[PDB]
């Protein structure tokens, strides 16, 4: 089938146009209709837009879609960003046989203030936990804007699947956004490898903290 | 007591002449062309519909059977008709502007040997 | 208008089963397909089952095969799903519905935003456990700009929900308390970290504040800083 | 009290899904194609209606 790729986050200053893509990466999406998806955290999420460009009566002309056939994908454009365009907008269209194919969940946060860069923190075994029999290593990711991170955990030369997991960033009482991410390690898994790094990813930019053995607990 | 008809129904999408003293007003479905007129004498003319924030993009069509290319461009929020014109069968695709709008509809009529 | 309604949400056993059923008014149902979807964080909703008029023909997707049944009631004009034995990852708002193409002209909108409200269902069991409180400890690798970092890992409690405090409550400003996840492991996790001067790091006590409501515990851990300075 | 037409109206040429246990119809108007049947998986066929007396071409 042919997945449709999205900008996992996207987001401009609330006032103006703004355009989210929804690319599927083989087959044509001129085969057949598309239809995308405004979605709340609160009860349940509504339709936006079907047929690829119908509009539906009730809800707003802020809305529009089109199709981009020579580079496979369908788009939207917003125009007059009201308070409440934060959602999460999927698309969704059908396959070489009708099951559907989807879209990622794009996370749609359109704010502005001053650019501000992350604070990232990682905390190695504390000895309670270590004897505990729990290596477990945090990487804390605060004051961010966007509201949009990546994080990666890395083993030098060998890849790490197992035991992460992360957060979707949150929005403090200052207006400025945190997430945290845990490594749960076991003490083997621990005095196996000569260092543990965490990888943070904003803005396209990437920084780096790593740890190490220590003779303390 | 009969009433009429609020509208004259949504008619079908086929090819006639429709006589004067008479607007013919069309909603478009889909993208790209909506109409076509012409005499096949010395009077052709089309058009096309554009979804607003549209590049500016040469594209394809099948007008008049024989599919032909031109421009198309729109950048205001509101859809835009551009509509094509030619005065003989050897000449170029003199394309005219225009009909811009959020109703989604398009509009002719016939009076006075004028369109 | 048309209406959606549905049922059979709680607390799921793993390896456990129920019933899920909903129910449709407003439209025929039987010119139409019905379908289920799992919609949860950002994985993203994804097709599950699949009848469209009965053909004695149905697909299935991945993670769904066999533990979980499908049937499609035209008379009582509903979906009903049987549900058994499957993956923690079955903790999700599970959504009925179905889009139709079908060419109706102008002059009436045949058309839906065909989406019931959908049930919750997660996958626990959570006996009672008292939480484990680990120290999240602040150095000269962690601090920059004059302040430093310090916190507390509240694991492996049930049920919800839990408060944890810092210095008695007297310290709001630069907390932050994460909600709390549940990990494949089927444990609940969060943490909460504070800022601070970096001068008082030797003069000052910093002690975490858990309590635990369902099992009525209370926990004040302090961490002392070590001595390896910058 | 009213009765039925005797035939239920020439419809226009529309694409769309027919349900089940329904003869459709057909008069061709134009040469060669009159309609084409599908479901995009596995199935698809047409027809071409030919003037009689037509040479191989």
């Amino acid at each position: 089938n042919f997945m449709l790729t999205q900008p996992h986050s996207v987001s401009e200053s609330p006032g103006k146009t703004v355009t989210i893509s929804c690319t599927g990466s083989s087959g044509s999406i001129a085969s057949n209709y598309v239809q995308w998806y405004r979605q709340r955290p609160g009860s349940a999420p509504t339709t936006v837009i079907y047929e690829n460009y119908q509009r539906p009566s009730g809800v707003p002309a802020r809305f529009s879609g089109s199709i981009d056939r020579s580079s496979n994908s369908a788009s939207l454009t917003i125009s007059g960003l009201q308070t409440d365009d934060e959602a999460d907008y999927y698309c969704q269209s059908y396959d070489n046989n009708n099951l559907w194919v989807f879209g990622g969940g794009t996370k749609l946060t359109v704010l502005g203030q001053p650019k501000g860069a992350p604070s990232v923190t990682l905390f190695p075994p504390s000895s309670e936990e270590l004897q505990a029999n729990k290596a477990t290593l945090v990487c804390l990711i605060s004051d961010f804007y966007p509201g949009a991170v990546t994080v990666a955990w890395k083993a030098d030369s060998s890849p790490v699947k197992a035991g992460v997991e992360t957060t979707t960033p949150s929005k403090q009482s200052n207006n400025k956004y945190a997430a945290s991410s845990y490594l749960s390690l076991t003490p083997e898994q621990w005095k196996s490898h000569r260092s543990y790094s965490c990888q943070v990813t904003h803005e396209g930019s990437t920084v780096e903290k790593t740890v190490a053995p220590t003779e303390c607990s | 007591t009969t009433v009429e008809p609020i509208l004259d129904g949504p008619y079908q999408p086929t090819t006639f002449t429709p006589p004067n003293d008479y607007w013919i007003l069309i909603n478009s479905n889909t993208n790209g062309v909506v109409y076509e007129s012409t005499n096949n004498s010395d009077f052709w003319t089309a058009v096309v519909a554009i979804e607003p924030h549209v590049t500016p993009v040469d594209r394809q069509y099948m007008i008049f059977g024989e599919s032909k290319q031109f421009n198309v461009s729109n950048d205001s929020n509101k859809w835009k008709f551009l509509e094509m014109f030619r005065s003989s069968s050897q000449n170029e695709f003199y394309n005219r502007r225009t009909l811009t709008s959020d109703t989604r509809l398009v509009g002719i009529l016939k009076y006075g040997g004028r369109v | 208008e048309v209406q959606l309604v549905e049922s059979g949400g709680g607390p799921v056993q793993p390896g456990g089963s129920l019933k899920l059923s909903c129910a449709a008014s407003g439209f025929t149902f039987s010119n139409y397909e019905m379908y289920w979807v799992r919609q949860a964080p950002g994985k993203g909703l994804e097709w599950v089952s699949y009848i469209s008029t009965s053909p004695a023909i149905t697909y299935y997707a991945d993670s769904v095969r066999g533990r979980f049944t499908i049937s499609r009631d035209n008379a009582k004009s509903s979906l009903y799903l049987h549900m058994n034995s499957l993956r923690a990852e079955d903790t999700a708002v599970y959504y009925c519905a179905t889009i139709s193409h079908q060419q109706f002209s102008s002059g009436w909108n045949a058309w839906f935003d065909p989406w019931g409200q959908g049930t919750l269902v997660t996958v626990s069991g959570a006996s009672t456990k008292g939480p484990s409180v680990f120290p999240l400890a602040p150095s000269s690798k962690s601090t920059s700009g004059g302040t430093a970092a310090l916190g507390c890992l509240v694991k492996d409690y049930f049920p919800e929900p839990v408060t944890v405090s810092w210095n008695s409550g007297a310290l709001t400003s630069g907390v932050h308390t994460f909600p709390a996840v549940l990990q494949s492991s089927g444990l609940y996790s969060l943490s909460s970290v504070v800022t601070v001067p970096s001068s008082s790091l030797g003069t000052q006590t910093y002690i975490c504040n858990v309590n635990h409501k369902p099992s009525n515990t209370k926990v004040d851990k302090r961490v002392e800083p070590k001595s390896c300075d910058k």
